[PDB]
């Protein structure tokens, strides 16, 4: 799983994030609704056009349970339990879409910091978006 | 597939500025280090033990270069893309049997990799631009099954 | 694709043996319940609170038929699957938005019912030739993407 | 993950197989080269036609696997992190063929219990053999 060094890797990213990790989670869900049209679906409520109040409301929201999940790296399961529900129960979302937005996110952190998304960096990332995805369709298996 | 007119200028732009040789090499030697079960396939290429090696690999970097030459092919020829590439899905499936998921992958890889060295030049628009090709160049490939 | 003499006799042959109203009902009934998210799809089928509801739902069982009324269409025009489906390719992926990979899904359960019908009239042979069917119709429903 | 409910259904499709575990995991692993081809690569040193010694001896081997990650369904990544190496270091297998395997021993079961694999327990039995794919795939995520 998450091994001592991809822990070590995740937190160096996103310290080099910082500030920033709400603007990142605002551009990785405008470029999801961009690639991946098919998950605007899922916000038939919000106004999905690029600016919308809403969208860069959300992406605060989502970057900061990341941020969150990234201080509980160590137990990502309860630092999220109750955002399983909400995704898994409530929300019925496809779990393939999850792949979509972790998959944006790193085209994002590719953009702003490509020096610190080294092949190395990048597979650690990739593990630990996988677990939160893990984490977040739970109440499935 | 339709190929609307913004697309292809948005393809066909991006890619001129495309170094071959480093995002080719890049984009192969993230797949084997990402994911590793890949390594599986390049037994042929010798030492693949720890990443930096990988990346050092002169025959990742060589091969590399060839896969992305590749897509080039299909960026010149995009309203023909099953038949460039028609070989390829023979090898890919026939003779390697290369399993379509990890296609997926690799042109998961390639935009991240595309993303890194443009920049913000690469907008949401041009993602979903190059989202599409790396899709169907990769139903192309698996064509040869169903 | 390539339909060998076998197949076609093996995907014929135990065809003319399904009951499509209980094989169909008891196939949607299982993808809803072992793959809930599905159930998404279908909420103006009423009740799919739980497994026993979503048994009796007089519209899953309505509907599970219509499904595999549509596979004996496939199993009557093999070499014509392609556009046998053009239309529904557009229902699902167009107007439903279903994700290619749940198309996958429900033919594995079909597999599984199917195999659960017959026993051992269920030959490895005749399993390789509906897995391949399964396919190819997936394929033909995600046709109208890339 | 697996309820309670989930270890209950399993253990109990499993003792109803018993003594057959074997001759199962044998014709799993057929229906598995002939449904799914691309698998034979991973067995060159196998006789891979319908009978051989070697693929009845390996079935019982996978089939025993089973029956003791059943007996430790609580921690089913302990009684396997053995397999885990070979599987995902040495063997590096494609993590798809999981799934493959996995569908065959379904089929299976369904073949020779169709009454005992109830919706409600299909659904336990996938959730118990995404696990067991998942821990012996460990070793890359
Ligand atoms: C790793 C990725 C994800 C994280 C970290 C995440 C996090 C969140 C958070 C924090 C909320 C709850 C905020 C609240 O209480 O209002 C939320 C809501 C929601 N999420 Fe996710 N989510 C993720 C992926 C997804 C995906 C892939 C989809 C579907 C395409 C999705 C769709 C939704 C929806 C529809 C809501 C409701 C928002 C509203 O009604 O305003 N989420 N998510
Ligand atoms: C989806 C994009 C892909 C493209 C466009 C692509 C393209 C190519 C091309 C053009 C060649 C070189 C032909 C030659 O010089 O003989 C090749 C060879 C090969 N490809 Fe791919 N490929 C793709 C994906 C993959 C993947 C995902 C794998 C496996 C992880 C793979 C494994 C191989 C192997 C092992 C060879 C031949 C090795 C050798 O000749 O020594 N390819 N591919
Ligand atoms: C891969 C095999 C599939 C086949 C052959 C198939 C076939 C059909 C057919 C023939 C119809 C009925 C047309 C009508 O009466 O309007 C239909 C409707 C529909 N399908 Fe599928 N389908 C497949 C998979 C799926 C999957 C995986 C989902 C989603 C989990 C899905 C969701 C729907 C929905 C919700 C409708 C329409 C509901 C309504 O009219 O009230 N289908 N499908
Ligand atoms: C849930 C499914 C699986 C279980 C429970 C499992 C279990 C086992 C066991 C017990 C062995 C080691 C026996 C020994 O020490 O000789 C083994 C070996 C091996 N497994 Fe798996 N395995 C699984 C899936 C797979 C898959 C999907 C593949 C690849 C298509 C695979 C390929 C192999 C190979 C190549 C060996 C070597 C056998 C030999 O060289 O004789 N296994 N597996």
């Amino acid at each position: 799983v998450l091994s001592a060094a991809d822990k070590t890797n995740v937190k160096g990213v996103f310290s080099k994030i910082g500030g920033h990790a709400e603007e990142y989670g605002a551009e990785t869900l405008e470029r999801m609704f961009t690639a991946y049209p098919q998950t605007k679906t899922y916000f038939p409520h919000f106004d999905l056009q690029h600016g919308s109040a809403q969208i860069k409301a959300h992406g605060k929201k989502v970057a900061a349970a990341l941020v969150e999940a990234v201080n509980h790296i160590d137990d990502i399961a309860g630092a999220l339990s109750k955002l399983s529900d909400l995704h898994a129960q409530k929300l019925r979302v496809d779990p393939v879409n999850f792949k979509f937005l972790g998959h944006c996110f790193l085209v994002v952190v590719a953009i702003h910091h490509p020096s610190a998304l080294t092949p190395e960096v990048h597979a650690s990332l990739d593990k630990f978006l996988c677990a939160v995805g893990t984490v977040l369709t739970a109440k499935y298996r | 597939v339709h190929w609307s007119a913004e697309e292809k200028q948005l393809i066909t732009g991006l890619w001129g500025k495309v170094n071959v040789a480093d995002c080719g090499a890049e984009a192969l030697a993230r797949l084997l280090i990402v994911y590793p079960w890949t390594q599986r396939f390049f037994s042929s290429f010798g030492n693949l033990s720890s990443p930096t090696a990988i990346l050092g690999n002169p025959m990742v970097r060589a091969h590399g270069k060839k896969v992305l030459t590749s897509f080039g092919d299909a960026v010149k020829n995009l309203d023909n893309i099953k038949n460039t590439f028609a070989q390829l899905s023979e090898l890919h499936c026939d003779k390697l049997h290369v399993d379509p998921e990890n296609f997926r992958l690799l042109g998961d890889i390639l935009i991240i990799v595309l993303a890194a060295h443009f920049a913000k030049e690469f907008t949401p628009e041009c993602q979903a631009a190059w989202q599409k090709l790396v899709r169907v160049v990769a139903h192309a490939l698996a064509r040869k099954y169903h």
